[PDB]
């Protein structure tokens, strides 16, 4: 459900060091938040999100601001 | 939704 | 610069 989503900021540069899994970003860049667990409900410090163009993967949760 | 600035 | 991931 699109209406109860997060969104966030990315307050850095983040270039993907598995970029099959996750997703660049650049500073100033906005998100949407789409889990804060991993794949099996558990908590983690990287969540996953959709970007500015459409592709979904983990960022570092410490790499954003949520609006 | 969303309302910020400025990273200067 | 940027923090620890």
């Amino acid at each position: 459900d699109p209406s109860k989503l997060e969104f966030a900021r990315a307050l850095y540069d983040f270039v993907p060091e598995n970029p099959e899994m996750e997703v660049a970003l650049k500073k100033g860049d906005l998100m949407a938040i789409l889990s804060k667990k991993d794949p099996l409900g558990r908590d983690s410090d990287w969540w996953k999100v959709r970007t500015k163009n459409g592709n979904i993967g983990y960022i570092p949760y410490n790499y954003i601001e949520i609006i | 939704e969303a309302m910020p600035p400025t990273l200067p």
